[PDB]
C-alpha cells in the first residue's frame, strides 16, 4: 500500500468536506476555497507516477460565500454541485461539462443560492439520494426534515422531528429504500421514503447510540443489509471504551459483530469500501467474501480499516495528524482511500488488488441487495 | 454633537421640573423610558449622570456618585428588561473605562450592584439551543481533560497552541464582545481579594465566577485575559486547599482534585500565554499582563512539581477507568486504569526556567519601553526555590547579581509595617546549608552579605571572611550573627513569622552548638508544660490567631521538642506535654499520632534515664505471686507508704503513669507503671518480711495525691 | 474447539520513500507501508496487523544520532541558562524538551496489544 501526504496550501482555512464525484475529488476549505481534483492524477502520484511539485488542482476557486455560515456539506452529481454551508445553500448545475468530463468555469456554473436558514436555526446534516433524486436536509431548533427534489430544488415532503429529539446525522440507503437518522437524544429513527417523498417511520431505536456535538460521516453496507451502529450504547458494558455496533436489516436489529475501540474517543468517520472482496483460499477451494471498512476517531489522526471477515483490523495507522479527520473517502473501485483533516493536509491511500483481494462486480452486490427483505409499498394518500 | 448636548440639557431640565413638583410617574414613565433609549446613544459623561438620575427614577437603581442627588418626582420602582440592560451595561463599560484597561483600572464599586442586577437580568446563558456554544462547552471540558505534555508546551511558547473555537455570533456576542461578564467577575475577584485580605473569603463563592468566566470564554471573544483569571481562581482554589487542608494533602483522593484543579490553571494559562503569542501586533499593555501571567503559571508549576505534590498533576488516567484487555485465550479483562505520568520532569525544569527567563526578558523589553516600571524580587524567589536542595550554590558568582538583586528590592521596597524578610531569610538558610555541608566558597558569599547589610544593619566584621580560626569556630560565629538577625526578625513587627524563627534557634543551639539547655530554655517559653491554666504550646492564641501554622508546624515543632527532651531524657516535662496536649486538640491536627509520639518518647526517656526490665512484671511475677502474700505486703506498703520516704521521681512517673493508664488504652502504661511499683513499693517490703496490682497502686496514688 | 490466535505474520517495515519541502512548515511525505505477508506477498491472514506512528519514524529517518540523554540534558539546560545571560524534520536545538522517554513511555503504552481488537458477539465478561 502506498500513502502520500500532502499539506494543502489553503492559508488559514480548515477543510472540512470532501466529495469524489466520478474521476474528480473535490475538496472545500473553511472560508470557501474549493479545490477540485482528478483521482486518477493523485493515484499515479501516490505510486510515483506523477511527481509530487507537478501536482496542481483540476478547478481552484472560491466560493461567493458571506460570513454568514460556514461550509460543511457538499454533494450533488456530475450535473449538479450542491454546496451547503451552515445556515445557506448552493448547488452548481452544469458544474462539469459532459462532452469532455472536465469541469465548466464557475461563470459557466448556473450558480443559485437554493436555501438559506437563519439563527439560531442550524442545519445539522446533507444527505441527497440518487435513486430517488431527493436532496435531504436535517435541521435544529426546530427539529425538522426537509426533502428537495435533484436539479429543481421543489420540496417534496417535510418531517418534523421532537425538540429533545435533534438530528445530529442520516444515513442513505444504497437501493434508495429507507433513510436512518441518529438524534441527540441516541434515539435512531428509520424512514420508508419512495420517489415521492411520502415517508413513513418503521423502526424507531433509542437509547443505542452516543452523539456529540460534530459532523459525521458514516456509510450503510454497498448490499444494504448491515447498518454501523458507532458508539453504541446498549450492550456495552458501563465505563468501557467505544464500540460499533453491526444491525442486520433483514434480522430485526440485533447486534451481529462488535468492534472493540480502544479508550480514547469515538469514531468520527465510517465508509465502507464501494466494492466487495474476495478472497479465494485456494487451499480449500473456497472464497472468503468481504468488505473493508475505513474508520477513523474523532480526536486524533488515527485511522483502521477493518475486514469483516477477519478478528482484526488489516493495520493501524496511528497520530497520523495532530488534529482530527474531518471526511474520509474510497474511490468507485475502492482501491484508493482518501481522507482530509482540520490542519489542511491530505492522506491518500493507494492500493493494490493483492491489498485487498479480489473486488465481486456491482452486479454481484445488486443481486445480493435482491435478497434482502422487502418492504410494503407505501400508501399514497 | 450639539443635538445630544441640547437634548442633554432638555432632559435635565424636565426632569428637574418634575422634581419640582412630583410628577414625572404621569404617563406611565414612558417619558423616562424615551429618555433612556436617546440618552443610551449619548456617550458623554453628563449624559451618564442624567441616566443615574434615570435609574434611581425609574427602577430605582441608586448609582452613588459622590457629587449626586436624587430627583425624586415620585415614581414607584419598576423591572428592567434584558434587552435594556445589554447596551446600558455596554455603555457603563465604554464611559466607566473608554481606553484605559479595566484590569489595570481602579476598581469603583459605584456601578457594581447595578452590574448585579444586569447580570440577575440576563442570568445565566441557556444552553440547548446552539450547537455552538454545546460544542464550544464541550471542547472547554475536553481542554480541560487533556493531559500535560511537552509539546503542548512548545507550542504554547510558539503560540502553536490553539482551541479554534467559533463565535456564536448572536444576539449576546456584542455583549461579551464588552467583555461583560470579564467585568464582572473582574469585581468579584476584588471583592473577594479583599475579602481574603480579611480573611472571610469563602471558595463556595468562586463557582459562579468560574461559571462566568466560562461563559465569556466560549463565545469566542479571544481574550486571553478571561484565561488568566480562570486559571487565578483555579490557583486561589489550591491556595486555599494546599494551606487551610492538610487533610486534603493526605488524602490521595483529594489531592487528585488537587491535581486536576492545578492542571486546569496550567491549561488555562497555557492557553493564555499562546493566544497571546498568536497576536501580532502586540502592545506593551499585552506585554505587561502576559508577563503576570508568566509569573503566575510559573508559581503554579512549582507548586505542582514540589513536594508535597511531587508530579501528580502530571500523572494521568483515562476516563474510561477499566481497560477491556484481550487475554490470549480470546477473552476480554476488565483491567482498572493507572496513572501515567505525560512529561519528564526534566522538560518541567526546562518549561520553569524557560517561562522565567521570558519573563525576565519581557521585563527588560518593559522597562526599555517603560523605564518606570518597577521590577520584583519574584524571579530571584522563584530561581532561589530552584536553588532548594538542587544546585548546592555550585554557580557562585552567578548565585551573586541574582540574590544580590532580590535583596535589594526586598530591602528597598520594605514598608515600615514588615519588611521583605523572606529573600534575606532564604539567604540565610541557604548560607547555613551550603556552609555546613561545604558545597560554596564562603568568601563571596560572606562579601554578599555586606550588601545585604541593609537589611542587616551590623558591623562588617561579620561579613567579612575571617577565615584565620577553626571551621568550627568560624562556623559557630556565624551562627551567633545568624541568632543576632533572628533577634532582628523578633524585632520587627511579625505579623505572622516568629514560629519558624524560634524553630532556627532550635536548629542553632542543639544541632550545631550542643547547647541543649539553651535550646530548652528557648522552647519552654514557646512550650508551657510546667503550667496548668496555659494551653501546651504558646503561639499566642487566646481567641484571635487564625489556623495554619499550628496545623503542622506546632506539630513539627512538638517533634522536635521530643528530640530535645529525649536528648537529655526529662521525663517530667514530657508527662505535662502530654497532659497539655490531652487539652489541645483544636490546636493543631492529627492530635492522637502525636499524641501515641509523646507517650514513646515518655516512656522511652522513663526507661532510660530510671531503668527498667518490663518482660518481668506481668508474665513472670504476677503468676508467681501468692494471693494472700500480695494482699499482705500490699496492705502493709500502703499502711507504710509515705512520700517523703521516697524520691519525688519515683512517685510522680507512677501518679503519672497511672494517670495516663486511666487515659488511654491501659497497655502503653501498664509496663512503666508495674516497674516503678514493683521494683520501689512491693519488692523492698517483701523481702524483709492485675487489677488487683493496679487498684493497689490506685490507693498508693490517692495516697500521693 | 476455538481457533486459537496464530502469530502476527513478519511484515516488512513501513519506509519513508520521498519528503519534499512544500510551501507549509510542514513537508509533503510519501512512505510505503507494507500491508502483505514480507515472505510469501500474500494477503494477510486474520491474526496480522501493522502499527506505526509518524513523528517516531520522523525523528528515526532524520536524526539517527542520538547523543546521551543525561549529557543533552545538561547540555540543553546550559544552553537556556547561556542564553538567559519551526523547523519541522530537522532537530531544533532551540526547543530545549527532550520527547525520547515519553516517547518510550508512549512505545511501551502501544506496546500493549490489551484494548486493540475485534470481539464476535457482545461484551460478556466471564
Amino acid at each position: 500500500m502506498r500513502l502520500l501526504k500532502y499539506p494543502l496550501d489553503i492559508h488559514n482555512e480548515q477543510v472540512n468536506a470532501l466529495a469524489a464525484l466520478g474521476p474528480y475529488i473535490i475538496l472545500a476549505g473553511s472560508g470557501g476555497h474549493v479545490m477540485a481534483w482528478r483521482q486518477q492524477q493523485l493515484v499515479d502520484t501516490a505510486f510515483d507516477r506523477v511527481m509530487i511539485k507537478d501536482l496542481k488542482p483540476e478547478v481552484s476557486f472560491q466560493v461567493d460565500q458571506d460570513t454568514t455560515g460556514d461550509i460543511f456539506f457538499i454533494t450533488g452529481d456530475l450535473e449538479t454541485l450542491y454546496i451547503g454551508s451552515e445556515h445557506r445553500l448552493w448547488g452548481y448545475s452544469g458544474w462539469l461539462c459532459r462532452d469532455t468530463n472536465n469541469i465548466n468555469s464557475v461563470e459557466k456554473m448556473n450558480s443559485k443560492l437554493l436555501f438559506e436558514c437563519k439563527s439560531p436555526s442550524t442545519i445539522t446534516d446533507v444527505k441527497y439520494d440518487i435513486n430517488l433524486g431527493i436532496l435531504f436536509v436535517l435541521l435544529s431548533n426546530e427539529n425538522k426534515i426537509l426533502l428537495f427534489r435533484h436539479k429543481t430544488f421543489d420540496k417534496l415532503s417535510e418531517i418534523t422531528i421532537d425538540k429533545a429529539s435533534k438530528p445530529i446525522t442520516g444515513i442513505i440507503d444504497p437501493t434508495g429504500q429507507t433513510f436512518t437518522v441518529m438524534t441527540s437524544d441516541r434515539s435512531i429513527l428509520v424512514y420508508q421514503i419512495n420517489k415521492t417523498g411520502t415517508h413513513k417511520l418503521i423502526n424507531k431505536l433509542t437509547q443505542h447510540v452516543q452523539m456529540y456535538p460534530l459532523h459525521y460521516r458514516i456509510s450503510m453496507s454497498p448490499q444494504a443489509d448491515i447498518l454501523p451502529v458507532i458508539n453504541s450504547v446498549k450492550g456495552v458494558p458501563n465505563n468501557a471504551t467505544s464500540c460499533t455496533a453491526l444491525l442486520d436489516r433483514n434480522n430485526n436489529y440485533k447486534v451481529t459483530k462488535t468492534l472493540v475501540t480502544p479508550s480514547s474517543n469515538g469514531c468520527r468517520v465510517l465508509v465502507y469500501s464501494p466494492a466487495f472482496y474476495e478472497k479465494p483460499n485456494l487451499k480449500k477451494g473456497t472464497s472468503t467474501r468481504y468488505n473493508l471498512i475505513a474508520t477513523s476517531g474523532s480526536t486524533d489522526g488515527t485511522i483502521l480499516v477493518w475486514n469483516t471477515k477477519r478478528m482484526k483490523p488489516l493495520f493501524n495507522a496511528l497520530q497520523v495528524s495532530s488534529t482530527a479527520i474531518n471526511d474520509m473517502s474510497w474511490s468507485q473501485d475502492g482501491f484508493t482511500l482518501f481522507a482530509i483533516s482540520n490542519d489542511a493536509t491530505l492522506y491518500t491511500f493507494a492500493f493494490q488488488e493483492k491489498d485487498l483481494g479480489v473486488a465481486l462486480p456491482q452486479t454481484e452486490i445488486k443481486s445480493l441487495q435482491e435478497v434482502n427483505k422487502k418492504l410494503p409499498k407505501l400508501e399514497e394518500p | 454633537a450639539e443635538q445630544g448636548i441640547e437634548t442633554t440639557e432638555l432632559i435635565w431640565s424636565l426632569h428637574t421640573l418634575f422634581g419640582h413638583f412630583h410628577f414625572c410617574d404621569a404617563s406611565n414613565g414612558k417619558f423616562l423610558d424615551l429618555a433612556e433609549k436617546l440618552l443610551c446613544q449619548f456617550i458623554n459623561n453628563d449624559s451618564f449622570l442624567q441616566l443615574k438620575q434615570i435609574l434611581w427614577c425609574r427602577y430605582h437603581y441608586a448609582i452613588a456618585s459622590d457629587n449626586f442627588s436624587p430627583d425624586l418626582h415620585d415614581t414607584k420602582a419598576v423591572e428592567m428588561e434584558k434587552i435594556h440592560s445589554l447596551p446600558l451595561g455596554t455603555y457603563l463599560i465604554k464611559l466607566q473605562y473608554q481606553n484605559k484597561n479595566p484590569y489595570l483600572s481602579s476598581s469603583k464599586t459605584t456601578l457594581k450592584q447595578i452590574m448585579d442586577n444586569i447580570i440577575e437580568k440576563i442570568g445565566d446563558p441557556s444552553t440547548l439551543d446552539n450547537h455552538i456554544i454545546s460544542r464550544n462547552s464541550f471542547l472547554l471540558n475536553e481542554y480541560l481533560s487533556r493531559p500535560i505534555t511537552a509539546d503542548l508546551l512548545k507550542h504554547t511558547f510558539s503560540g502553536a497552541t490553539s482551541l479554534y473555537l467559533t463565535s456564536p455570533n448572536d444576539e449576546l456576542q456584542q455583549g461579551m464582545t464588552a467583555g461583560l461578564f470579564y467585568v464582572s467577575s473582574l469585581q468579584s475577584l476584588g471583592l473577594y481579594k479583599m475579602r481574603k485580605k480579611s480573611m472571610q473569603a469563602r471558595p463556595s463563592e468562586l463557582d459562579s465566577i468560574i461559571r462566568m468566566l466560562k461563559n465569556d470564554i466560549i463565545y469566542n471573544t479571544n481574550r486571553f485575559e478571561s484565561w488568566i483569571l480562570l486559571g487565578k481562581c483555579y490557583s486561589y482554589i489550591v491556595e486555599d486547599d494546599l494551606i487551610w487542608t492538610s487533610d486534603k494533602i493526605t488524602v490521595p483522593e483529594k489531592k487528585d482534585v488537587i491535581a486536576l484543579t492545578q492542571r486546569k490553571a496550567i491549561l488555562c494559562y497555557l492557553m493564555a500565554i499562546s493566544i497571546y503569542y498568536s497576536k501580532l501586533d502586540r502592545t506593551i499593555d499585552d506585554k505587561k499582563i502576559i508577563l503576570e501571567a508568566l509569573d503566575d503559571l510559573g508559581s503554579m508549576l512549582i507548586s505542582g512539581y514540589y513536594n508535597p505534590m511531587n508530579k501528580l498533576c502530571f500523572s494521568w488516567k483515562s476516563s474510561a477507568e477499566n481497560t477491556m484487555r484481550l487475554s490470549e485465550t480470546g477473552e476480554v479483562v476488565m483491567e482498572k486504569t493507572k496513572k501515567i505520568t505525560t512529561i519528564s520532569d526534566f522538560n518541567i525544569e526546562q518549561s520553569i526556567f524557560l517561562c522565567f527567563n521570558r519573563a525576565c526578558s519581557l521585563s527588560g523589553d518593559i522597562k526599555s519601553q517603560d523605564d518606570v516600571f518597577v521590577l520584583n524580587w519574584s524571579s530571584f524567589y522563584n530561581l532561589a526555590k530552584f536553588f532548594f536542595k538542587t544546585d548546592g550554590g555550585n554557580n557562585c558568582k552567578l548565585v551573586a547579581k541574582y540574590i544580590t538583586q532580590g535583596c535589594q528590592i526586598a530591602y528597598e521596597s520594605s514598608p515600615a509595617k514588615d519588611p521583605i524578610i523572606e529573600p534575606h531569610y532564604l539567604l540565610v538558610n541557604a548560607c547555613y546549608k551550603w556552609v555546613k555541608r561545604g558545597v560554596i566558597g564562603v568568601n563571596e558569599a560572606l562579601t554578599l552579605l555586606s550588601k545585604d547589610n541593609q537589611f542587616f544593619q551590623e558591623q562588617e566584621e561579620f561579613w567579612v571572611n575571617d577565615e584565620g580560626l577553626a571551621w568550627d569556630y568560624q562556623e559557630k560565629f556565624f551562627f551567633d550573627k545568624i541568632i543576632r538577625l533572628l533577634r532582628h526578625l523578633l524585632s520587627v513587627d511579625k505579623k505572622k513569622w516568629q514560629h519558624r524563627p524560634r524553630y532556627r534557634i532550635a536548629r542553632i543551639l542543639f544541632d550545631d552548638l550542643g547547647d541543649v539547655n539553651g535550646a530548652l530554655e528557648e522552647m519552654d517559653s514557646l512550650i508551657s508544660a510546667k503550667s496548668i491554666n496555659k494551653n501546651l504550646v504558646n503561639i499566642w492564641k487566646p481567641d484571635f490567631e487564625r489556623p495554619g501554622k499550628h496545623f503542622i508546624y506546632t506539630y513539627q515543632y512538638l517533634v522536635l521538642y521530643l528530640d530535645l527532651l529525649f536528648a537529655i531524657k526529662d521525663f517530667n516535662t514530657t508527662g505535662l506535654v502530654i497532659k497539655k496536649l490531652r487539652r489541645f486538640g483544636s490546636g493543631t491536627v492529627n492530635v492522637n499520632e502525636l499524641l501515641e509520639r509523646a507517650i514513646n518518647v515518655y516512656t522511652q526517656s522513663a526507661k532510660i534515664k530510671l531503668q527498667l526490665q518490663d518482660k518481668s512484671y506481668v508474665e513472670q511475677i504476677l503468676p508467681t505471686l501468692n494471693y494472700q502474700e500480695f494482699l499482705k505486703i500490699s496492705e502493709q506498703l500502703n499502711q507504710v507508704f509515705d512520700q517523703g520516704k521516697y524520691p519525688e521521681e519515683i512517685s510522680s512517673g507512677l501518679k503519672l503513669a497511672f494517670q495516663l493508664k486511666k487515659g488511654h488504652s491501659g497497655i502503653a502504661f501498664d509496663s512503666v507503671c508495674l516497674g516503678i511499683y514493683f521494683e520501689y513499693l512491693y519488692f523492698p517490703l517483701a523481702r524483709q518480711d492485675k487489677k488487683e496490682v493496679f487498684d493497689r497502686v490506685r490507693l498508693l496514688v490517692d495516697k500521693i495525691t | 474447539s476455538p481457533k486459537r490466535l496464530v502469530a502476527a505474520p513478519t511484515v516488512s517495515p513501513p519506509k519513508i520513500l520521498q519528503t519534499a519541502e512544500t510551501k507549509a512548515k510542514e513537508p509533503s511525505i510519501l512512505i510505503d507501508v507494507p500491508l502483505y505477508q514480507a515472505d510469501t506477498n500474500d494477503y494477510l491472514d486474520e491474526n496480522g496487523q501493522v502499527i506505526f506512528n509518524l513523528s517516531t519514524l520522523i525523528k528515526e529517518k532524520y536524526h539517527p544520532k542520538s547523543k546521551e540523554l543525561a549529557q543533552l540534558k545538561d547540555s540543553k539546560r546550559n544552553l537556556l541558562m547561556q542564553l538567559s545571560d519551526n523547523l519541522i524534520g530537522k532537530y531544533d536545538v532551540e526547543d530545549p524538551f527532550i520527547d525520547d522517554s515519553e516517547l518510550l513511555w508512549e512505545e511501551q503504552r502501544a506496546a500493549t496489544k490489551d484494548g486493540f481488537f475485534v470481539y464476535f458477539g457482545p461484551l460478556i465478561e466471564k
